[PDB]
């Protein structure tokens, strides 16, 4: 019943800037978190934050305080995360969840993933 | 922060046979351990949370236990399509952190 | 020509505002009174236990000791809880209703209710939440009853206040029928944080599951007070029902007035919201008493009134 519904794939030249997206369904996202996963393929899976779409407060953890920006839209039921200054070690798979449980805190609901590649070309 | 490893980044197994998953925190995180699956075509799924309940709609053969800093999961007998990708999870300390996964393998010869 | 309860579901909730509309709406369902904020938010955390291979050595003592030891780590626990992926409140401290001293001639009282601090109530109370004085104390039985008039009173008893549990399920009388007391640790809260409560809930669910258990939860109740003018052994399980929840409508009619009005708090012209409860279930062992078995075992200076 529950869904996240991620954008497509995306390359993008280094030094720009990208807004990822992630469409929820079956759910609002006034209730839940929603939080951005990175993933490479020799580096495991690496926490990016989370922002309350009911209050806007984001955190983040320290080595993307100054990579991500996210961002929720209450009206059309979508979150997005913004990289800027992308870099070659930017290329990865970011994944879209939640979690409902406030106190095992675990992601519940994943999204399909973003492939996003960065190559001067 | 925490630095969980999965020592055993490959594991090979065969079906019907039982297969242990175990990783490893830096410090103790008092039972805060979820692990996720996630198969080769790149959907993340969860089985386990806390330290052994089952999520919703997981398959019984599916088990957790541990303690301290050592957990594992197990499971019962492993199916054709349990070969996936398994992470652990750690949620006691706000900067959450996974573990390096653990492909299963088919025995052969 | 008036209601008394009013009951809104969870899932979206915000007080009233206080003066947004002069005159109310003529057909609204909302009664008259739910205008302002509440006084407080009542949380309730119903615990009960069960002595699984009971058997003929354990004693009347034990089925009050066995339970109220966890009660002290039970009230730690909930009282150093904190929200670790919060974005608002973190922790009881930020949330919870502060009352600074009791009323002046209740003196009595000292050192048996909270003062300085959160108004939290639990059967540690007796013993000031020290797990040291109440494993050192010889009559636990004597302790709980030291205050309790021997006569019917309008004001709820200081037992009552401290279990949050109508009388039938406490008391002595248990042993007979191989029960074990059920107590209740009761949370006031200034404020309302959904996601503190969610937390706090889903943090004792994962400490002590229920099995067995399928509690709605589902809507708050509020209750408005009017102004007074008169110039094989076979232990029984742990059992959760649909009487489990709304638990406070067996209570004295004069409980929350009696436990509000020590602290110089009137709810003559306004009203309280009560949570719905959180159920917390204990499994216990009878080796556990046998080796705190303790001398002046079965003789406690207290007696049933009137036999
Ligand atoms: C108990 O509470 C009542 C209000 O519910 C207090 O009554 C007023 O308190 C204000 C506080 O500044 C005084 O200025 C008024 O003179 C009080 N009026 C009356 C009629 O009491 C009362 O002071 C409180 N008493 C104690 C001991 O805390």
């Amino acid at each position: 019943e529950v869904q996240l519904q991620q954008s497509g794939a995306e390359l993008v030249r280094p030094g720009a800037s990208v807004k990822l997206s992630c469409t929820a369904s079956g759910f609002k996202i006034k209730d839940d978190y929603i939080h951005w996963v990175k993933q490479r393929p020799e580096q495991g899976l690496e926490w990016i934050g989370r922002i309350d779409p009911a209050n806007g407060h984001t955190r983040y953890a320290p080595k993307f305080q100054d990579k991500a920006t996210i961002t929720a839209d209450t009206s059309s039921n979508t979150a997005y995360l913004q990289l800027s200054s992308l870099t070659s070690e930017d290329t990865a798979v970011y994944y879209c969840t939640r979690y409902n449980d406030y106190d095992a805190f675990y992601f519940d609901y994943w999204g399909q993933g973003t492939t996003l590649t960065v190559s001067s070309a | 922060d925490i630095q969980m490893t999965q020592t055993t980044s490959s594991l090979s197994a065969s079906l019907g046979d039982r297969v242990t998953i175990s990783c490893r925190a830096s410090q103790d995180i008092r039972n805060y351990l979820n692990w996720y699956q996630q198969k080769p075509d790149g959907t993340v799924k969860l089985l386990i949370y806390y330290t052994s309940r089952l999520h919703s709609g997981v398959p019984s053969r599916f088990s957790g236990s541990g303690s301290g800093t050592d957990y594992s999961l197990t499971i019962s007998n492993l199916e054709q399509e349990d070969i996936a990708t398994y992470f652990c999870q750690q949620t006691n300390t706000l900067p959450w952190t996974f573990g390096g996964g653990t492909k299963l393998e088919i025995k052969r010869t | 020509t008036g209601p008394v309860e009013f009951s809104t579901p969870v899932k979206d909730y915000s007080p009233p505002p206080v003066d947004s509309d002069h005159k109310q709406g003529e057909p609204s369902e909302q009664p008259e009174w739910y205008v302002g904020a509440p006084v407080a938010y009542i949380q309730q955390i119903f615990v009960k236990s069960s002595v699984s291979p009971w058997h003929k050595n354990l004693l009347a003592v034990d089925v009050f000791r066995l339970p109220l030891s966890r009660a002290f780590q039970l009230v730690e626990e909930i009282r150093n809880h904190a929200l670790r992926d919060s974005s608002g409140v973190k922790s009881l401290e930020e949330v919870c209703l502060q009352v600074t001293d009791l009323l002046p001639g209740l003196r009595k009282l000292r050192n048996l209710l909270p003062e300085h601090g959160c108004l939290l109530l639990s059967p540690g109370n007796f013993w000031q939440n020290d797990w040291e004085r109440f494993h050192a104390d010889p009559d636990i039985i004597g302790t709980i009853h030291q205050h309790e008039p021997k006569t019917l009173q309008t004001s709820a008893t200081l037992k009552d206040l401290l279990f949050g549990v109508p009388g039938k399920y406490s008391g002595v009388s248990l042993y007979t029928r191989k029960r074990t007391v059920s107590y209740t640790i009761t949370l006031v809260f200034q404020r309302y944080d959904s996601r503190f409560l969610s937390s706090l809930r889903s943090r004792l669910k994962l400490l002590h599951p229920s099995p067995n258990c399928s509690l709605r939860a589902e809507n708050l109740v509020h209750v408005h007070f009017k102004e007074e003018i008169g110039i094989d052994s076979r232990a029984p399980e742990v059992t959760w029902g649909p009487e489990d929840e709304e638990l406070w409508r067996r209570l004295s009619f004069r409980h929350w007035p009696t436990l509000f009005n020590y602290y110089n708090i009137t709810l003559a012209k306004r009203y309280i919201s009560l949570l719905p409860v959180i159920p917390v279930t204990l499994r216990l062992n009878p080796q556990e008493a046998l080796e705190g078995r303790q001398p002046q075992d079965g003789r406690s200076a207290w007696a049933p009134p009137e036999s």
